[PDB]
């Protein structure tokens, strides 16, 4: 229901 | 029908109603 | 540049409904078209019509003789022996072809009166007016009709138009080509207490002289097509949207509050994209509508979206939400790209299918996040390198057999499989992707944007398509219109990877070269497979060494083997230091796995999915495992989740355990752990040392510090610890003992979840985590140890298995008295029911799932139902099983669980074509040859399913099993 | 290639010659642990005469 996409971990810029 | 019993299935004339509505709100 | 197929030019169309009778399944009305002849002498005219019964047609007032014949009621004659499927796939292309409107024909042929000859030969205009009369519709307008008393309105009766592509021909007669665009008059005349949406925008609404009936009218002036035009009409709720106001959503009664939760996120979807593009919404209004018994999950028309009323969920839903947000997201995408700008013919439908498709993967990068949007392109990958390997290819841009690999012909939209359909618009988006590689992503949103503002400017004008054509979008329109933006034209790639229809195979292996510090890598494709074709362009490779992430661009012609590239230095390993990753991070990693003579940790093949490919490479196990930890790519990470069960070394176990463990990894990466690692477990059993696999972590994770096997109770407010709360024992339930039976530490640790499960407290339902451990439960059969084929009773029964089957009883019969969400917990049952028939446990009887798989229940009840009687019938190979499904087949109410028989019927048939079965009769073969040749004959998509059943049955040969 | 076992305080002996000697490619083709090294067949009787200064 969210972004849950841990995303500033991965891609952090 | 004493070991494992099941309520028998009903059919509905409108199922969405008890399907898609929430009963605890 | 667009030239008509069809000798007259349509301007104007008025579709009048009168007397929509819902006892009678009856609707009356005319229709009047306003042509332009662009030839002289033009005589006949020719409309398209199915279904409906034509009283009189009036051509500018003037009695007009018309002939109505159509050939695809029944496509071969009844009296010929044939039963071969070539014959049928071709006479049924022919069929089709001879009603086809992007021919000139059509299936009501009209023939103009003499007296306007001399009007017809000087180009003046001609009105006909047809009026017909649908007299009880098996397609087009599907009448949803309950048997409650009272009023249609008390009762909640509707009607709302059905169908794929051109079926508009099936409720009036136009010209139902998506290249015949006219401007739309529409009015109906629908009961006081109901509401008639359609295209257009609503000018008035006026009562009828008794004010018991009252008349919509609407008007649309953008020029669409009959195929986008669209219906439904019912006792809707009106809900205008509070942030767009020229956004109203109809929901059946009383799920209005499903409706304000469920439509409320739509205008973030608006925004986005009316940013991404810059043009606003082209339409002046939009209208959601929400039915019964749909044909698809979501249909898109002009103006208008017809939705299920089974995506609509409350506040407390979760695992609905996003599929619902994105069935909302590829409607209005299609809104934009396939209602606005059409189709110029059949070909150039992979054009706007992947411009739907990959501005709604911009919509859920946005949204859900990159690595969502890399998880979500790396699994439609998979299924279109799986269909393709599997039968033939998809084909997008034919020329016109282009593409004789495959049992069906791609010459018209109806003829298509609808496998084949949904790996076509998979593989439109995936190749528009592809252009956005090569030429990038703001060069192909200026693209688009000159696309929407040539069919902007075209929109208004009324000259009758001098300029609406503009509105129509074809390949070589395409194609200028990016050469015209970049300067760089994509013939090659559009030459490979449109025009060719294949996908790439690589088989990788490297060696290190310690001598001269290269690193050897080998890659050869199978060009030979069925599926396959030969690459020769560029191809990336993305090394990581000590020293970091290199990429390097090899050109793989076609007698290349040998690849070398050049390493770095190994001074990271001299002294500790971080090791630099792909992003700009840097990390420590334990080097003692790592070989001392190579710097190199792992390679990846084409990281991008820039190509159409399936990579086999074979790297050591350690670097799988230094892959799986420390690489900031989704798709890498599950690469070597798959690929790490090959190597069940307890290194793997601890890879996997410390992906499990970590929050700040990707969920669906950890998801797929659970399942690693079971498998894992499974093959080093004689070798486990402690507890079962994920116990103890899902006791330090989800479980109370004090007492741990009772679980905490539910706050379900993470979610990604509640989707791998729900996930971790269904995998942790495919364990098995050194006697290959699930272990009562793990059942019993199932059931203690089950027990202990407290749900008072959280925000959100359970519907889903319970429906999941029905699912953890039914992984933990076995099957039973028959002896002498001892019939099952209630005494010989499992110690094990008792204690299921009392829990799905249970939970079986408290969903009779309190149910789910969409009955998720009878769905899981019924499933459960059927593995434990499926083994020696319950008896195999099919009359529970006959009794939940009649018309009344719930329509994913029925579908699990239908479904364990598939799976019966194909184990027990029943007749009368199989002859009850080919008669729920022929007529049920429900056309969409129709398609999902046939569907469930081909994916799990009852035997192949190599198969000798009792089931192999002539009987059969002239029942499935009727049910394609008629019976089938009104929906476009039975009609294919029962091809695709003949053919996974009887193959593409004569039956053999006959005379 | 040639198995060569010696100690692991002279193992790094071989390896020095390797970044200066510019004969060839690269003297140690594989280094398997600290007693056993590997070489292209050539300088077992040239390293004889190092040993007046080892």
């Amino acid at each position: 229901p969210w972004n849950l996409s841990n995303d500033e971990y991965y891609y952090p810029k | 029908v004493s070991t494992f019993p099941l309520i028998a299935a009903r059919p509905f004339t409108i199922p969405y109603l008890t399907a898609l509505l929430p009963s605890e709100l | 540049g667009f030239e008509s197929p069809r000798p007259y030019k349509l301007t104007h169309q008025v579709v009048c409904i009168n007397n929509i009778n819902f006892q009678r399944k009856s609707v009356v009305g005319f229709v009047e078209l306003t042509i332009f002849p662009t030839v002289a002498n033009l005589n006949r005219i020719k409309l398209n019509s199915k279904q409906c019964r034509i009283y009189r047609v009036r051509i500018n007032d003037l009695e007009a003789a018309f002939i109505y014949n159509d050939p695809t009621l029944e496509v071969c004659h009844s009296e010929s022996k044939q039963r071969n499927l070539n014959y049928f796939s071709n006479a049924y292309a022919a069929a089709v072809s001879a009603v086809d409107p992007d021919a000139g024909n059509g299936e009501l042929c009209i023939k103009v009166p003499s007296e306007l000859w001399k009007h017809v030969d000087e180009l003046k205009v001609l009105k006909i007016h047809i009026n017909f009369s649908l007299d009880q519709p098996k397609g087009g307008l599907h009448f949803v009709v309950p048997s409650v008393e009272g009023s249609m309105a008390e009762r909640g009766a509707h009607v709302f138009s059905c169908g794929y592509q051109n079926s508009t021909r099936f409720w009036f007669p136009c010209v139902d080509s998506y290249s015949e665009l006219c401007t739309w008059k529409l009015e109906f005349t629908v009961d006081a207490a109901m509401v008639a949406v359609s295209n257009g925008d609503l000018v008035e609404t006026v009562y009828t002289h008794d004010m018991r009936k009252k008349t919509f009218h609407y008007m649309l002036t953008i020029p669409t097509a009959a195929s986008n035009i669209s219906l439904a009409i019912g006792p809707f709720e009106i809900l205008v949207d509070p942030y767009m106001h020229e956004v109203t959503h109809f929901c059946l009664p009383q799920l209005l509050p499903l409706l304000k939760h469920t439509t409320s996120y739509l205008h973030e979807v608006f925004e986005f994209y009316e940013e991404i593009l810059t043009c606003r919404y082209p339409y002046s209004c939009f209208k959601t509508v929400f039915i019964d018994e749909a044909y698809v999950e979501v249909a898109a028309y002009a103006s208008m979206s017809i939705f299920s009323t089974n995506l609509l969920h409350s506040a407390m839903i979760i695992d609905e939400t996003p599929l619902t947000r994105r069935c909302l997201a590829q409607s209005l995408a299609q809104q934009f790209f396939g209602c606005f700008i059409s189709r110029m013919s059949w070909s150039d439908e992979w054009v706007l299918k992947g411009i739907s498709g990959y501005i709604y993967g911009l919509w859920m990068k946005k949204t859900f996040g990159v690595n969502e949007y890399r998880h979500w392109i790396k699994e439609e990958l998979d299924k279109i390198v799986a269909y393709e390997l599997k039968t033939g290819g998809v084909l997008l841009h034919p020329i016109f057999n282009p593409a004789s690999h495959l049992h069906f012909s791609i010459k018209h939209p109806h003829t298509l499989s609808w496998e084949y359909y949904s790996m076509f618009q998979c593989k439109a988006h995936l190749v528009m992707r592809l252009i956005e590689n090569r030429i990038s992503m703001e060069f192909m949103l200026q693209v688009f944007n000159k696309l929407l503002s040539l069919a902007s400017t075209a929109s208004s004008q009324k000259f009758q398509s001098h300029m609406w054509s503009q509105m129509l979008v074809s390949t070589s329109g395409f194609l200028k219109s990016i050469s015209n933006v970049s300067g760089k034209d994509i013939q090659p790639l559009i030459k490979q990877w449109v025009d060719q229809s294949g996908v790439v195979k690589f088989y990788g292996s490297f060696a290190f070269n310690r001598k001269r510090n290269v690193l050897e890598l080998e890659i050869k494709q199978d060009y030979t497979s069925p599926g396959t074709q030969k690459y020769v362009g560029p191809l990336k490779v993305t090394v990581q060494e000590l020293d970091g992430s290199f990429n390097h661009t090899l050109q793989i012609e076609e007698n290349s083997l040998k690849h070398d590239i050049p390493c770095h230095s190994k001074s990271r390993r001299n002294k500790k230091k971080k090791i630099p990753l792909m992003n700009g991070e840097e990390v420590d990693m334990d080097l003692s796995a790592m070989d001392a003579d190579s710097p190199l940790l792992w390679i990846r093949i084409d990281p991008d999915m820039s190509v159409l490919r399936k990579v086999e490479f074979e790297q050591a196990d350690f670097m799988w495992q230094y892959q799986l930890r420390y690489e900031r790519d989704v798709v890498a990470q599950q690469e070597s989740i798959l690929a790490l069960e090959k190597f069940p070394t307890p290194a793997s176990r601890l890879a996997l355990t410390d992906i499990l463990e970590q929050e700040q990894c990707f969920y669906r990466v950890r998801m797929s752990a659970c399942f690693c690692l079971a498998k894992i477990a499974n093959s080093m059993v004689s070798t486990w040392t402690g507890p079962p696999a994920m116990k103890s972590l899902f006791t330090r994770m989800f479980c109370c510090k004090s007492c741990p096997n009772i679980v905490k109770t539910n706050n379900f407010m993470s979610f990604q610890s509640y989707f791998l709360q729900k996930t971790m024992p269904v995998a942790m339930a495919l364990l098995r003992d050194v006697h290959n039976l699930c272990p009562k530490e793990v059942l019993t640790f199932i059931l203690d979840l089950i027990k202990y499960n407290d749900n008072r407290k959280n925000k959100f339902s359970d519907n889903y985590y319970r429906a999941e451990m029905i699912d953890a439960l039914a992984n933990s059969v076995t099957p039973a140890v028959s002896v002498n084929n001892e019939v099952r009773t209630l005494d010989n029964l499992n110690p094990d298995v008792r204690l299921i089957l009392e829990e799905i009883t249970r939970f079986l019969n408290m969903e009779k008295l309190l149910p789910s969400y969409r009955h998720t917990i009878t769905v899981s049952c019924l499933r459960a029911i059927r593995v434990l028939q499926k083994n020696g446990h319950v008896p195999s009887d099919p009359a529970l799932f006959k009794s939940y798989a009649e018309y009344g229940h719930f329509v994913d009840i029925r579908i699990a139902a239908l479904e364990a009687v598939v799976d019966y019938t194909k184990v027990d190979r029943s007749y009368e099983e199989l002859q009850w499904l080919l008669n729920m087949i022929q007529n049920d109410p429900v056309p969409y669980v129709r398609h999902k028989i046939l569907n469930m019927l081909t994916k799990n048939p009852p035997f192949t074509k190599n198969m000798e079965s009792p089931l192999c009769n002539e009987a059969l073969v002239d029942q499935l040859w009727k049910l394609m040749n008629s019976g089938t004959s009104h929906d476009w998509r039975l009609r294919c399913g029962a091809v695709d059943l003949y053919f996974t049955l009887f193959g593409l040969s004569r039956p053999s099993c006959l005379p | 290639g040639v198995l060569i076992e010696c100690d692991p305080a002279m193992k790094q002996f071989l390896l020095y010659l390797d970044e200066s000697n510019a004969l060839g490619k690269k003297f140690i083709i594989q280094d398997i642990d600290d007693t056993h090294v590997f070489v292209i067949a050539e300088l077992v009787n040239v390293l004889q005469e190092r040993v007046g200064e080892l």
